[PDB]
């Protein structure tokens, strides 16, 4: 059931109360859901937490689908490990940027 | 790529990729597996195009499960780079969806291809 | 110019008064400016009163 | 200039004089170990006692710290005030401090260095006077909390203006800002002088070289599009590389290899500069690890050559220098490995060198040509010289075998060379 | 149940017109084309999204 | 303390003497990757302007002449010197729009010079080369008129008749459904036809030398899908290879470079060379570049250029194959020069101020490094590459 | 090597004929055959330590000059004998003062932005305007708008200048008959 | 055979190399901790190659 969900839902999976209140009352919607407690989101700071949740949820769907729907999956996590590296690179460059003029 | 089924032949792919280009210019095209997954849930998808060379193929293999559940035609095309260019973007696309619109200017072409994909299934 | 200079009794502050009317009070050791007047007038001399707080 | 501007210059000169109590509070509050409220309450005896203990711990790690127990960490230094010292004395004091910062550069991870350096901060006010030396020595710790504490208690010099944002900030300076600081030409001259002092004193260490290399490498990258600015980099970074190569330390040599290799790709150079680079690379090549990096560097530099003389034979001195440091069996091993980098232009230059200067090695040429596939024009140049060799040199079994090798591969091209030559 | 269906179609039509307007807000080059019946639609130029 | 009175300090000494640390590019025969030395010259059409868009441009193989054509139905020849660019002659063809025109010189008889022009018409014109003009019209297809309803897309090449070793020109045309009709350049006779599946979009020609005085002509044709055929015109146009352009869709043009081509024709048999580059354009603006030197049914491209976002309407290499000029007529200023084999787009030129307009024609001079660009406004602008 | 100052004086006129450091100063006075005398100054280093390494490159301080080739046209700028306008074969227009040499200045050739808004057509590499064959000046409206007209060699339009601002004006006058400009005049 | 034919084979002989851009060594700062110089030099070669 999780594998058949889009990556956007996985981002905000645990925050239905805030989501559907906001959707019906024309206000901004949550951006973290249950993924807020993942390690990668914790490393991010400020608005970068919202971006990494978007990136991490997308890659989680990629890895999760490979877990659910793979007929001859190895019990190695290789797809997850390469997916993890992409998010860390995204975090590194995203955090490297400094808004204040130097 | 045994899992990719049904896989369109060269003659049918050109017809599919022609509609995908026309749909893109009319803003009747949804690009990406995640954005294609939604259209199935909302019941607004004419049919789904998928790329057989996607690696790992499983990242798009949930759509056949959703498509057979909702009775939506789906077909595979050999190349994801070619699919992306047809969609009209600078990145490869592994999945796309044609959105339903009964007032569309390219309705006849979509239904013509849709019939061929049904025969293929 | 020309500039007439007066130091405080304890030597901590310097008072300079330019003839065309530029008067400045400063702590010359710390390079801090306490006051600066640009009186558009002829000024002859200046002095500190009991301490650097007041000057004439 | 206005009166306020002139008084501003006066204020900077008398920054550390401690004329009143308030000035004492600011100066004495600055600390690398303590917060402002506690630091002001402390006394020079208390600070010195801890520093004396810390220096002993460093002395155990490295004996060279023991010398400062006689000069900077003496009991008589407690009563030493710089403001009352004369110009000659202050100059001697600054030399002693700069020497200390070089040794402590490599031990900032250790806790005792932070206590020992507190004495210099509280007694000699190095954070105000010797500020440039302190920043340069701790530059590679930019992510560490110690560098953050330094930024809080220091007034940045003009050349370190990029770090003003990160003075008293939660986030440490980013790696991208370190590149901007190095990007300036005035700073590079300043860093070049400091790095020269470390080499002269053999005070360099790996973490310094790694951090220095990236910043230099990134500086070339950021100026890649700007060819005019790259030319202004040449006198600076290549001059640094020559200094690094002369150092007996292999890590310094490998750093110079890295700097040369990147820059050669970034801006193709005259062959004389390339040839001069080999003479320096080979002149002091003794370490095995440097020997591995040197060969890859040499092959890459020839790849960048794209003018007439691209594959011409090496000079007699360069060839004689090369073979001694790299025996023929060594390069055959270099060619054997499947992952060898592209080195066709160098082997072509090497091959033509052998025929010119070494007749006994003509058998080696046959092995070399089999191991590496050379370009169409490079093969032609080799055949042309070997045709000359037959007319001048006596016919040999190896010489005809080399021709026979070309008869086997691309028979037609051999005729064209013979047709054009004879 | 019939009224539920009628409400669904109306909401479907309202959203589609909303989405059509949102596309005009996005970047691109478009030409308004008007039929004899008077229906107004926009045709986008064949330019790849960079 | 100091007096002057393999050494390690060799690098330091050479830096002291050398003030310029850059190798002089005058000696080097390979052009720099990212910086292009290009200077503008006087416009070719400035002397006698055109009344339409410049549909086709062509430099004479040997003489310093430039040829222009367009829907104004006029063939204007200019003597390109870079400073005056006066008009040699003009020729109005009544009711004959010009979609493509090109010089042709017989590979054997150098004296024979000819100009072939064509449009959306069922005939073609040839102008042998001043009181009058010798014009012949090709209008007969010898039983194959159904496959060919216009001569508007054509190209001229050299065919060697191996059974006699004689060489002659051929005119290649585009047919209705995948058809390529090959005609004799002089007699006009229909020699052979080549057929591919799908809509034929573009074709190009490659020469492969065999031995002394022998070469073979290959017709490379591509489909809108991206499937590529290769025919041996020396063996009755029989297919010799089939492959697909990786990631190709809506292909628009195909071109070869680095050897003899229509843009870089040869003057004698020994000058025939094989092209080491191949580029395939597309409607999306992508251009896939292939290294012909290094055969498989599915070859991987060396690079996939995507700087242009509109349909590729021109693909042309420099005579030496060191530059690829890809242009689009859809939007203004859409011209890019690509360095080979780096496949990096030049950054300094063109700029925002460079006048190019709706680029519709492009030509490289056989020698001298001149670049001519026509636009919808009817202005042919001329640039010189200082490297050549 | 601290630095190199490229082409401070023309090679065609002898390069740097004389360059002397002022005694005890960071100022160096240079001269050449191009009728120019320049001064350069070494600023103090930007480093608080190691100032000898971090050497600021020399900076232009002041200079005096004139035409490098004989003037082609001259005129009196005002009713008094204060200023004269001179043009030379070196493609420069100068305003020379009889009363004091220091007041002599070179008229700027920086162009004004076009009123229409289109991009002005010219080579990116900046070059001086061609030689001036004729000149015409009035002072009835000095400071209000352009008050000088000049004709150039083998050029099909005339350029305007402004004496008050000492810069080329924003108008260009064309013959409109495909002919070169041979005469320029202004109404009083 | 002609001199131009010699020139053109030199052009064909030359092969493609990866040019250095701004965003080519920025990731090196990430993995610069507790690493020997030789391994660091190899990574510079890998990106350059």
């Amino acid at each position: 059931s999780l594998a058949k969900s889009p990556a956007s839902t996985i981002q905000i999976l645990g925050a239905e109360k805030a989501l559907f209140r906001a959707l019906k009352t024309k206000h901004d919607t949550p951006k973290y859901g249950l993924l807020y407690h993942a390690s990668l989101v914790g490393q991010a700071t400020g608005k970068n937490k919202g971006k990494i949740a978007r990136v991490l949820a997308a890659k989680a769907a990629v890895s999760l689908r490979y877990d659910a729907l793979a007929e001859d999956r190895d019990d190695s996590g290789d797809i997850g490990l390469e997916s993890r590296a992409k998010v860390e690179n995204r975090l590194s460059q995203l955090e490297g940027r400094d808004l204040r003029t130097t | 790529n045994p899992k990719a089924f049904p896989l369109a032949d060269a003659a049918l792919t050109q017809q599919i990729l022609d509609v995908v280009q026309q749909a893109a210019n009319l803003r009747q095209l949804k690009k990406g597996a995640n954005e294609a997954t939604k259209t199935l849930n909302r019941g607004i998808s004419e049919f789904i195009i998928m790329a057989a060379d996607c690696e790992p193929i499983e990242i798009l293999l949930h759509l056949p499960l959703l498509c057979e559940d909702k009775n939506v035609p789906y077909v595979f095309v050999p190349s994801r780079v070619a699919l992306g260019r047809a969609c009209g973007v600078s990145r490869p696309v592994i999945a796309a969806s044609i959105t339903t619109n009964d007032a569309s200017a390219i309705k006849t072409q979509i239904y013509a291809v849709k019939d061929k994909i049904e025969t293929l299934l | 110019g020309p500039y007439h200079i007066k130091y405080a009794k304890n030597g901590t502050h310097l008072l300079i008064t330019g003839r065309k009317g530029h008067v400045a009070s400063m702590d010359w050791r710390k390079g801090q400016l306490r006051a600066e007047l640009f009186l558009n007038e002829t000024c002859h001399s200046a002095t500190y009163l009991q301490n650097e707080q007041y000057f004439a | 200039s206005s009166l306020s501007d002139q008084l501003a210059q006066v204020a900077s000169n008398n920054a550390t004089v401690a004329l009143d109590r308030k000035r004492r509070q600011k100066l004495h509050s600055a600390s690398l170990i303590y917060n402002s409220k506690t630091a002001a309450t402390q006394d020079y005896d208390f600070i010195f006692e801890n520093a004396s203990k810390a220096l002993e711990e460093l002395s155990q790690i490295e004996p060279k710290f023991a010398i400062f127990s006689r000069t900077l960490f003496s009991e008589s230094s407690i009563s030493l005030d710089r403001n009352v010292q004369t110009k000659e004395e202050i100059k001697d004091l600054d030399n002693a401090i700069n020497a200390y910062l070089l040794l402590a550069s490599s031990k900032w991870y250790l806790a005792p260095t932070l206590h020992a350096t507190e004495w210099l901060v509280r007694r000699f006010q190095i954070h105000v006077k010797n500020t440039e030396m302190l920043l340069l020595s701790t530059l590679n710790y930019y992510q560490t909390p110690v560098f953050k504490r330094i930024l809080s208690i220091i007034k940045l010099p003009p050349l370190f203006n990029c770090l003003s944002n990160f003075v008293r900030s939660e986030k440490p300076p980013t790696a991208l800002t370190m590149i901007k600081l190095f990007n300036d030409m005035d700073f590079l001259k300043l860093y070049t002088s400091y790095l020269d002092q470390c080499i002269k004193h053999n005070a360099t260490y790996t973490n310094q070289l790694l951090f220095t290399t990236c910043c230099f490498i990134n500086v070339v990258a950021f100026n890649s599009n700007n060819d005019e600015k790259l030319n202004q980099l040449v006198p600076i970074l290549l001059e640094i590389s020559a200094k690094l190569l002369a150092s007996k330390s292999k890590d310094c040599q490998i750093a110079a290899h890295t700097i040369l290799v990147v820059f050669a790709t970034a801006l193709p150079l005259k062959k004389t500069i390339i040839l001069a680079a080999m003479e320096t690379i080979l002149s002091n090549l003794d370490a095995k690890e440097a020997k591995h990096s040197a060969l890859l560097t040499i092959c890459k530099l020839f790849q960048t050559l794209k003018g007439q003389g691209n594959v011409d034979q090496l000079p007699s001195k360069i060839f004689k220098l090369f073979d001694s440091k790299f025996d023929t069996v060594s390069i055959l091993t270099f060619l054997d490995k499947e992952d060898k980098p592209v080195c066709d232009k160098f082997i072509t230059s090497y091959t033509r060198s052998i025929a010119r200067y070494d007749r006994s090695k003509l058998n080696i040429i046959l092995s070399l040509l089999k191991k590496i596939r050379l370009e169409r024009y490079e093969v032609r140049l080799i055949i042309t010289d070997l045709i000359y060799l037959s007319e001048i040199l006596e016919d040999k079994s190896q010489l005809v075998e080399l021709f026979e090798y070309f008869i086997s591969i691309n028979e037609d091209l051999v005729l064209k060379c013979l047709k054009s030559l004879g | 149940v019939k009224q539920h269906l009628q409400r669904e179609t109306q909401l479907k039509q309202v959203q589609q017109r909303m989405d059509a307007q949102r596309e005009l807000l996005k970047k691109g080059s478009k030409k308004k084309i008007v039929d004899s019946s008077g229906k107004i639609s926009f045709k986008w130029k064949k330019q790849r999204k960079r | 303390d100091e007096s002057d009175s393999g050494d390690i300090n060799a690098l330091t000494k050479i830096l002291s003497t050398t003030y310029n640390y850059k190798d002089t590019l005058s000696n080097s025969k390979l052009l720099p990757p990212k910086k292009l030395d290009i200077v503008r010259l006087k416009d070719a059409n400035a002397s006698h302007p055109s009344h339409s868009a410049i549909q086709s441009l062509s430099f004479h193989p040997s003489k310093p002449l430039l040829l222009t054509g367009g829907y104004d139905k006029t063939l204007r020849i200019y003597h390109i010197d870079g400073k005056t660019n006066h008009l040699v002659t003009s020729l109005h063809l009544v009711g004959s729009p010009i979609q493509t025109c090109t010089f042709y010189t017989s590979l054997s008889n150098q004296n024979q010079q000819n100009i072939f022009t064509a449009g959306r018409r069922r005939y073609m014109h040839s102008w042998d080369l001043s009181q009058t003009a010798k014009i012949e019209k090709f209008s007969r297809l010898y039983g194959h008129e159904s496959t060919q309803r216009s001569f508007e897309n054509f190209k001229v090449a050299h065919l060697q008749n191996s059974q006699t070793n004689s060489v002659h020109g051929i005119v290649l045309l585009q047919g209705n459904n995948g058809w390529i009709n090959i005609l004799h350049s002089t007699s006009g006779l229909w020699l052979m036809g080549c057929k591919i599946e799908g809509v034929i979009t573009d074709f190009c020609i490659d020469y492969q030398p065999i031995s002394r005085g022998k070469f073979r002509t290959i017709l490379i044709a591509v489909n809108a899908y991206g499937e590529v055929w290769e025919f041996d015109l020396n063996k009755n146009g029989h297919v010799i290879r089939r492959w697909k352009d990786q990631g190709g869709v809506g292909i628009t043009k195909i071109q070869v470079g680095g050897g003899t081509t229509t843009t870089c024709p040869a003057l004698q048999i020994s000058k025939i060379k094989q092209n080491r580059w191949l580029a395939v354009g597309s409607e999306s603006g992508f251009v896939n570049l292939y290294d012909r030197n290094n055969t498989s049914s599915t070859p991987t491209p060396v690079a996939a250029l995507d700087q242009l976002t509109t349909t590729i309407s021109n693909l042309q290499f420099s005579p030496d194959g060191q530059i690829l000029c890809m242009a689009s007529r859809a939007v203004k200023d859409a011209l890019r020069l690509v360095h080979l084999p780096s496949c990096s787009v030049f950054s300094n030129w063109p700029t925002s101020g460079t006048p190019l307009g709706k680029v519709t024609s492009v030509a490289f001079s056989p020698s001298g490094g001149l670049l001519a660009v026509g636009n919808e406004q009817g202005k042919v602008r001329l640039w010189k590459l200082n490297h050549y | 090597r601290i630095h190199v100052l490229k082409n401070i004086h023309r090679e065609s006129y002898g390069g740097v004929t004389q360059a002397t450091f002022l005694n005890g100063q960071p100022i160096i006075v240079t001269s050449g055959g191009d009728n120019s005398l320049k001064e350069y100054v070494f600023d103090p280093s930007l480093s608080q330590g190691s100032g000898d390494v971090v050497v600021q490159p020399p900076r232009y301080l002041r200079s005096r000059g004139g035409h490098s080739q004989p003037p082609s046209y001259i005129a009196f700028a005002d009713s008094q004998s204060h200023f004269m306008l001179s043009a030379s074969k070196d493609r420069s227009l100068w305003s020379f003062s009889l009363r004091k040499d220091a007041q002599s200045q070179e008229m700027s050739q920086r162009l004004h932005k076009k009123q229409d808004g289109g991009r002005v057509g010219g080579s990116t590499i900046k070059s001086k305007f061609p030689e001036i064959v004729a000149l015409a000046i009035e002072n009835a409206r000095i400071g209000e708008w352009e008050n000088i007209i000049t004709a150039h060699k083998d050029e099909k339009f005339a350029r305007t200048w402004d004496m008050r601002n000492k810069r080329v004006g924003r108008w260009t006058f064309d013959t409109t008959d495909d002919g070169f400009v041979k005469s320029v005049a202004m109404s009083q | 055979e002609d001199e131009e034919d010699i020139a053109l084979e030199f052009i064909n002989g030359e092969k493609k190399d990866k040019l250095v851009n701004m965003n080519s060594f920025t990731s090196m700062f990430d993995n610069i901790q507790n690493v020997q110089m030789d391994t660091f030099f190899d990574r510079v070669m890998k990106v350059l190659t």
